[PDB]
């Protein structure tokens, strides 16, 4: 679909896709490469068989690339996309099968030794929900994985339910901020930290839980494990370069809560040539507040410009159809109780649980996204324009 | 005009007429086990606090939102001082 | 005489500062060039008007 | 009242799992402090982290989920591991139900500088043993909001 | 102010209160911190770190 006009250019089909079956859309190749074809690759799994099936095709004209993708014969598990790219400009993608052997793609000669001499360096995790278990492997040389970390979560009192990572196309432009006082703050960008977000599984209104834990991704230490008490799902999260947001329900006061969840390091920053999930012995401190929503909620998604110097806003995504632009600045965990000289110099406003549902700050007029489903920011060009588009009942854009 | 919402277990619960023509306030009601039932506005701030509205909801609306901003349109006088 | 020397000395560079201002009126929220050498960022609420 | 974990250690030349019995940890459920007894290396476990480290392996920590029902598992640059005298720590993350969930072992100063180590730096384990339970998040504070704004009003 | 040889010297002077303004505008500095001094202003010089290890994945497929 042309982003501009709404019109269907180019329509295929895949014989025989079950309704559950789950997909997963990557851009190998983009068109910055003008005398190599764009190629996207989707990878369909349907659920009752298990085994999992790889479709190649150019997504400016449509038609299957002459790219034979390789023969998933075993079930497979996840799929990373490298940032290492081979000699036509496609970047790597690993797929994890179900004997934890790994597959890669397009899998050529200088692909298998980029890959192997940078082998050490690529990890999986993996989260079975079903038994409550959190996985992480390492990549050997010979194209396999060892039990690097474990964790597991008893399902018998908590069931993993949200999995956001951080997404990896974007940049953050201000490593740390200014706090006045001529000194500055530095951030903990963690580019492995997960996100687990967990239901407690006993349902009575008074007992209920809700738990998140940063775990890492490659060294798997718990960098934050809160626990919110009172509280029931659905959980709606966005994490970010930094920060993270996790909307819920409050079943003892029967309202909508955000809680943002700030990850701060010391006034220096241990390390500024290279960031090591191996070498961060310093826990960042986390800073945490509570706001309330006055309404329900259906999708999130933070707005992504390509350089990050844009502000950052939150699509909340209300079952009214309309798209709140929540400025992420308004949710700051550093907002004080009482307002000082140092807030003031910072220009921070006084902490006021309520955040407001103004109709002017909707992205959208009147255009409802009815039963919305998601909110996907694409960074587009420039520095101020982020697109925007709903995906639900309705699609809009 | 009127409404009915069907298969609703006691609690508390916010009630909204959502339409993109014209914004509805939103009304809580709180319906017992027993089976008296009362409505009231909503405070999700100090929630203890009570004000009644008439069962039968007259949630009469406030004319069409307002999703527009007007444009600044500044002035000289704007720029005289 | 005093009113027409203040006048004459006053508008050697009065002239100036309202052309500024009514600039920074009509070209509001704009970036227009970047300059070359790293100023300072505590000049920014002057080099940056209308800008959030 | 107290229960033991068992504790187990591996480092190998090709950084595969040859996990053996390092220390207890006795986990005292009342006043929430748990306590490690491990035995002090021995000259071959010695000489087997120095090339461990020599080839930058991996030092990894696993203790059983229960006090054979399943293990939780973590590891940590074992050179890192040479290079801080033997100083790390590892905490003991639990849940809200009182359930082992994970264990992560982390070097104190973490990295590596290229520090030749000798032989008898290596007989101590300076170990910081901690428990973890899960920190409750606060919920929004409203008292103050309401009588913040009620002094406003008046 | 050359009458003599003191000029030199009266010109050190003229530099001693030449370097009185100066000081002041140390002062002045001091009452308005437009000196890129403290490491705040170095802020926008920090380029973003490179990420050493690379992991990815998420809920089973
Ligand atoms: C139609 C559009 C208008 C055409 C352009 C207007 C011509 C202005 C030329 C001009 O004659 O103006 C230049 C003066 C110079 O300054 P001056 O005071 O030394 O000479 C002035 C002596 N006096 C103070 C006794 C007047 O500067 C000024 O006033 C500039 C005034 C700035 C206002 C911009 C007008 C906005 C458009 C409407
Ligand atoms: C920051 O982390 C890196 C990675 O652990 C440390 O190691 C340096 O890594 C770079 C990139 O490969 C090399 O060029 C350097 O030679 C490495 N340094 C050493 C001593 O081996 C790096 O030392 C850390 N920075 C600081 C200031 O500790
Ligand atoms: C044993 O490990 C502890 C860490 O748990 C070390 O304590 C640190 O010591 C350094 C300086 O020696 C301080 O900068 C840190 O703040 C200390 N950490 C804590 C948590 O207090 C201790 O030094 C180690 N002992 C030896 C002999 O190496």
């Amino acid at each position: 679909i042309e982003s501009s006009s709404g019109t269907i250019l180019w329509k295929q089909y895949l014989p025989n896709v079950k309704p559950d079956s789950s997909f997963k859309l990557m851009v190998q190749r983009t068109t910055a490469h003008f005398p190599h074809p764009p190629q996207c690759t989707l990878l369909v799994k349907d659920k009752e068989s298990g085994m999992s099936s790889l479709y190649v095709f150019n997504p400016i004209f449509g038609k299957w690339s002459q790219v034979a993708p390789p023969v998933l014969k075993r079930p497979i598990l996840q799929s990373l996309l490298l940032p290492v790219m081979d000699q036509d400009y496609a970047k790597v993608l690993l797929l994890i099968d179900d004997e934890y052997k790994v597959t890669a793609f397009p899998a050529t000669r200088n692909v298998l030794r980029q890959l192997h001499e940078l082998a050490p360096s690529i990890f999986f995790y993996l989260v079975d929900a079903e038994q409550g278990r959190l996985c992480g492997y390492r990549l050997r040389k010979d194209l396999t994985t060892e039990l690097s970390w474990e964790l597991t979560i008893p399902p018998e009192v908590q069931r993993i339910v949200k999995v956001k990572g951080k997404r990896s196309s974007e940049h953050v432009h201000s490593q740390g901020r200014v706090m006045g006082d001529r000194s500055v703050l530095y951030k903990s960008l963690n580019p492995n930290l997960l996100a687990v977000v967990t239901e407690s599984t006993d349902a009575h209104h008074e007992r209920t839980f809700i738990g998140i834990f940063l775990i890492d991704g490659v060294t798997g230490r718990i960098i934050h494990s809160s626990v919110q008490k009172k509280a029931k799902g659905p959980v709606h999260i966005v994490h970010s370069e930094n920060w993270v947001v996790y909307q819920y329900w409050n079943t003892k006061a029967r309202r909508n809560e955000f809680t943002v969840l700030e990850l701060y390091e010391g006034t220096e920053q241990y390390n500024a040539t290279a960031f090591s999930s191996l070498d961060r012995p310093q826990l960042p401190q986390v800073l945490q507040q509570s706001y309330i929503f006055p309404s329900s909620i259906s999708a999130m998604e933070a707005t992504i410009t390509e350089r990050g110097i844009t502000s950052r806003h939150l699509l909340i995504g209300l079952p009214s159809g309309a798209i709140l632009s929540l400025p992420k600045a308004l949710l700051d965990p550093r907002r004080p109780e009482i307002p000082t000289e140092q807030s003031r110099e910072e220009n921070l406003i006084p902490y006021s649980p309520d955040v407001q549902i103004h109709a002017e700050r909707f992205i959208n007029y009147n255009q409802t996204v009815s039963r919305m489903r998601g909110i996907y920011t694409a960074p587009s060009g420039l520095e101020s324009t982020c697109l925007v588009v709903a995906y639900g009942l309705d699609i809009y854009q | 005009g009127s409404f009915v919402v069907h298969d609703i277990p006691s609690g508390s619960y916010v009630v909204e007429v959502v339409s993109p023509a014209y914004r509805f306030d939103p009304v809580r009601v709180d319906i017992t086990s027993k089976g008296k039932m009362r409505a009231r506005y909503v405070n999700y701030i100090k929630t203890s606090e009570v004000v009644r509205l008439p069962y039968p909801l007259q949630m009469k609306s406030s004319g069409p939102p307002s999703y527009f901003i007007k444009r600044e349109s500044w002035g000289w006088t704007d720029f005289l001082m | 005489m005093l009113t027409d020397m203040m006048k004459g000395n006053v508008t050697n560079v009065l002239p100036m500062i309202l052309i500024g201002g009514w600039i920074n009126m009509t070209f509001s929220g704009f970036v227009t060039t970047k300059v070359p050498f790293p100023l300072t960022l505590r000049f920014k609420p002057m080099l940056q008007q209308g800008i959030e | 009242g107290t229960v033991g974990l068992l504790l187990e250690h591996s480092f190998e030349i090709d950084d595969s799992a040859n996990f053996r019995k390092r220390g207890s940890l006795l986990w005292n459920q009342q006043d929430g402090t748990l306590s490690l007894s491990q035995r002090q290396l021995s000259e071959e476990e010695r000489g087997r982290l120095r090339d461990v480290a020599a080839l930058n392996g991996l030092y990894r920590v696993r203790i059983p989920r229960r006090p054979a029902g399943g293990y939780v598992s973590s590891f940590v640059p074992a050179c890192s591991l040479v290079e801080s005298h033997l100083s790390d720590q590892l905490t003991l993350h639990v849940d809200v139900a009182g359930n082992v969930v994970g264990v992560s072992v982390v070097t104190h100063p973490g990295g590596c500088r290229g520090h030749e180590v000798e032989d008898v730096d290596l007989e101590l384990f300076n170990t910081s043993v901690q428990l973890q339970p899960p920190t409750t998040a606060p919920g929004p504070e409203t008292a103050a909001f309401i009588e913040r704004l009620e002094m406003e009003q008046a | 102010l050359e009458s003599s040889s003191q000029k030199f010297l009266q010109g050190l002077v003229y530099l001693i209160g030449n370097l009185m303004g100066l000081a002041l505008a140390v002062y002045k500095c001091q009452s308005m911190g437009l000196l890129p001094t403290h490491a705040s202003d170095w802020l926008a010089f920090i380029e973003p770190p490179e990420r050493m290890e690379f992991s990815g994945g998420g809920l089973l497929l």
